[PDB]
C-alpha cells in the first residue's frame, strides 16, 4: 500500500486527468484477476476477483481462446488453397466469429461480472455520489443485520459505472447482487458480521437500482462535455492476447495499452504539442512528411489497389511524403523513416520484421514515427500468447514510438483494409469520404471506431490493438 | 481474401 502511492506520486499523478489507467494481472494462483484502477487527483482502487465464484476459469478461458486463434490462423493461410469450396472456407470464419463472441460475452459476464463498471470512463461528480452515497447506506441500515464500517467511494463508483440506470429495459440484478456481496464482504473484512442467509438480498437490488435511477436521472439532466477520455492498459505477460478492447463492455471506446508505467510516462513527458483543451493533451505528428510502405513483397495486388491513387493524391503530392510502392524498402530507408516521419503506413505481410532487424530498432537515437504494422500477427505474440521483450513492438516502445497499431493474430488483406482505411479517415490522415473534408479523432479513438468497418468484427477487427498514448494529426504542423 |  505504501508502493502504490509511491506509484500515484511519480507515474500517475502526470497522467492527463480525463485518462485513467487501468493494470491486469493474475493472482499467483491464476485464481483471480487482479484489477488496479488509476488515475491522477484520484485514491487507488485495488480488486481482486476471484473467476469461479459462482466449468470456467482461467486456463479454460486461455485455452479456448488460443485453439480459435489457431483456426483463425489456418483460415487465412488456406485463404487460396480452397479453389464451390468458396462457400465452406467463408462459413468457416463467420462460425469462428461467432465463437469468439461468445467467448468474450462468458467474459465480461462471468468473469467481470458486476464489476464491469471497473472500465466505466464516466465522470465522477461528488455532489451526485453524496447523494447516491446517502441513499445507499440507508439500504444497508433497512436490510442487513448488524443493522459503522463506511464504503470507499471508489467502491461506489462500481454501482455508477454499470451503465445509465434509466435507460429502457436496463436490467443489473445479477451484476448488483454480485456487488453487494462484494460490499457484505468489504463488511465482513472491516469487522461488521453478516449471514448470506439472514440478507434479503432480493428487495437491496430493488432498492440500490432505484437509487441508481435517481443518480443518473439527474446525471443525465446536466451532463458534462465530452471528456476525450482515453483508457489505457497495462497487462500482465499473458494477458496481451486476450483482445480486451472488444469486450462489450470496453467495445467502441478508446483503449490502449502500455508495456509499463515507465514507459508511458517517458512517452507522456515527450509528447509533442500542436503547432496551436483535453486534445493538447495527447501526442501531436504532423501530417506534412510522413511515409508509407504499400505492398513491399508485390503480391498484395488488392491492396495496392485500394490506396495507391489516394496516397498518392492525398499524401505524397500535397504533404511531401515519402513513397514506397511494391518494392522492399532498405534498413537504412525504413530507419531513416522512424527517424524523421511522423508518421510511419506499413500495408504488408507481417510485422515488416523482414524488413528491419529488431536490434537496429533499438540502436535508433530516437523513433519520431507514429507507426501502423498492417499485417498478419504484428503484434508477435508467442505461440502461448505472450509479449515478449524481442517482439517488433517492445522495440519501438523502447526507441519512444507515441503509438503503434498491430494485430494480435492473422488477418486478410481485404478486411484488415476496411479496419486500415478506418482509422486513416477517423484519425484525419485521409480526407472523409475516400474509401467510399478531414476528421480529427486521436489514434485510439480512431481505431476503436474503425473496427466497425470490419465484415468481422472478432475474426478480424479484434485483432487490432494499440499500443502507446492517443495521437492527433496536426495538419498545419511542422 | 487472401491472408497477409
Amino acid at each position: 500500500t505504501l508502493d502504490l502511492h509511491r506509484i500515484q506520486r511519480d507515474y500517475i499523478d502526470l497522467v492527463p486527468k480525463h485518462w485513467h489507467v487501468i493494470s491486469l494481472s493474475l493472482s499467483d494462483g491464476g485464481h483471480d484477476l487482479c484489477i488496479t484502477r488509476l488515475q491522477a487527483g484520484q485514491a487507488p482502487f485495488v480488486l481482486r476477483l476471484p473467476l469461479e465464484r459462482a466449468v470456467f476459469d482461467f486456463h479454460t478461458g486461455r485455452a479456448e481462446l488460443l485453439e480459435i486463434i489457431k483456426e483463425i490462423n489456418r483460415t487465412c493461410h488456406d485463404s487460396r488453397d480452397m479453389a464451390g469450396e468458396r462457400e465452406k472456407w467463408w462459413a468457416e470464419r463467420e462460425a469462428l466469429d461467432q465463437r469468439l463472441k461468445e467467448l468474450l460475452m462468458n467474459i465480461e459476464h462471468v468473469w467481470l461480472g458486476g464489476f464491469r463498471g471497473v472500465f466505466s470512463q464516466h465522470g465522477r461528480r461528488p455532489e451526485l455520489l453524496e447523494k447516491f452515497r446517502a441513499m445507499f447506506e440507508g439500504v444497508l441500515d433497512k436490510h442487513l443485520p448488524s443493522r459503522k464500517v463506511v464504503l470507499d467511494g471508489n467502491v461506489l463508483e462500481l454501482f455508477i459505472g454499470l451503465g445509465d440506470a434509466t435507460k429502457s429495459g436496463a436490467d443489473f440484478d445479477e451484476e448488483l447482487t454480485d456487488l453487494l456481496y462484494f460490499v457484505v464482504d468489504i463488511l465482513q473484512f472491516h469487522g461488521e458480521r453478516n449471514a448470506y442467509d439472514e440478507i434479503d438480498f432480493d428487495s437491496m437490488v430493488v432498492e440500490t437500482m432505484d437509487a441508481l435511477m435517481a443518480y443518473h436521472a439527474e446525471a443525465n439532466a446536466a451532463p458534462e462535455s465530452d471528456s476525450h477520455a482515453h483508457t489505457i492498459l497495462v497487462l500482465d505477460k499473458q494477458l496481451h492476447v486476450f483482445p480486451w478492447e472488444s469486450l462489450p463492455c470496453l467495445q467502441g471506446l478508446a483503449v490502449s495499452r502500455i508495456p509499463s508505467l515507465a514507459c508511458l510516462r517517458k512517452l507522456l513527458l515527450d509528447r509533442r504539442r500542436s503547432s496551436s483543451d483535453p486534445r493538447s493533451a495527447g501526442h501531436h505528428a504532423p501530417l506534412s512528411g510522413g511515409t508509407y510502405i504499400l505492398n513491399p513483397s508485390s503480391d498484395l495486388l488488392s491492396t495496392q489497389k485500394t490506396f495507391e491513387s489516394l496516397f498518392s493524391t492525398h499524401l505524397h503530392s500535397p504533404n511531401s511524403w515519402t513513397r514506397i510502392i511494391s518494392r522492399p524498402p532498405t534498413e537504412p530507408e525504413f530507419l531513416s523513416a522512424l527517424t524523421h516521419s511522423p508518421i510511419l503506413l506499413y500495408f504488408g505481410h507481417g510485422s515488416g520484421a523482414q524488413y528491419i532487424r529488431s536490434r537496429n530498432i533499438r540502436h535508433l537515437d530516437h523513433c519520431r514515427a507514429t507507426v501502423l504494422l498492417m499485417g498478419c500477427s504484428s503484434a508477435a505474440l508467442t505461440a502461448k500468447g505472450e509479449f515478449e521483450p524481442s517482439g517488433p513492438v517492445w522495440n519501438y516502445m523502447l526507441a519512444g514510438a507515441p503509438a503503434v497499431v498491430g494485430t494480435l493474430w492473422d488477418v486478410t488483406d481485404r478486411d484488415i483494409d476496411r479496419f486500415a482505411g478506418g482509422v486513416l479517415e477517423g484519425w484525419g490522415v485521409l480526407p472523409e469520404g475516400c474509401m467510399g473534408g478531414r476528421n480529427g479523432l486521436s489514434l485510439v479513438q480512431a481505431v476503436a471506431k474503425a473496427r466497425d468497418r470490419c465484415r468481422f468484427r472478432y475474426v478480424t477487427a479484434a485483432a487490432a490493438v494499440v499500443y502507446g498514448i492517443p495521437v492527433y494529426v496536426d495538419v498545419d504542423g511542422k | 481474401e487472401v491472408g497477409r
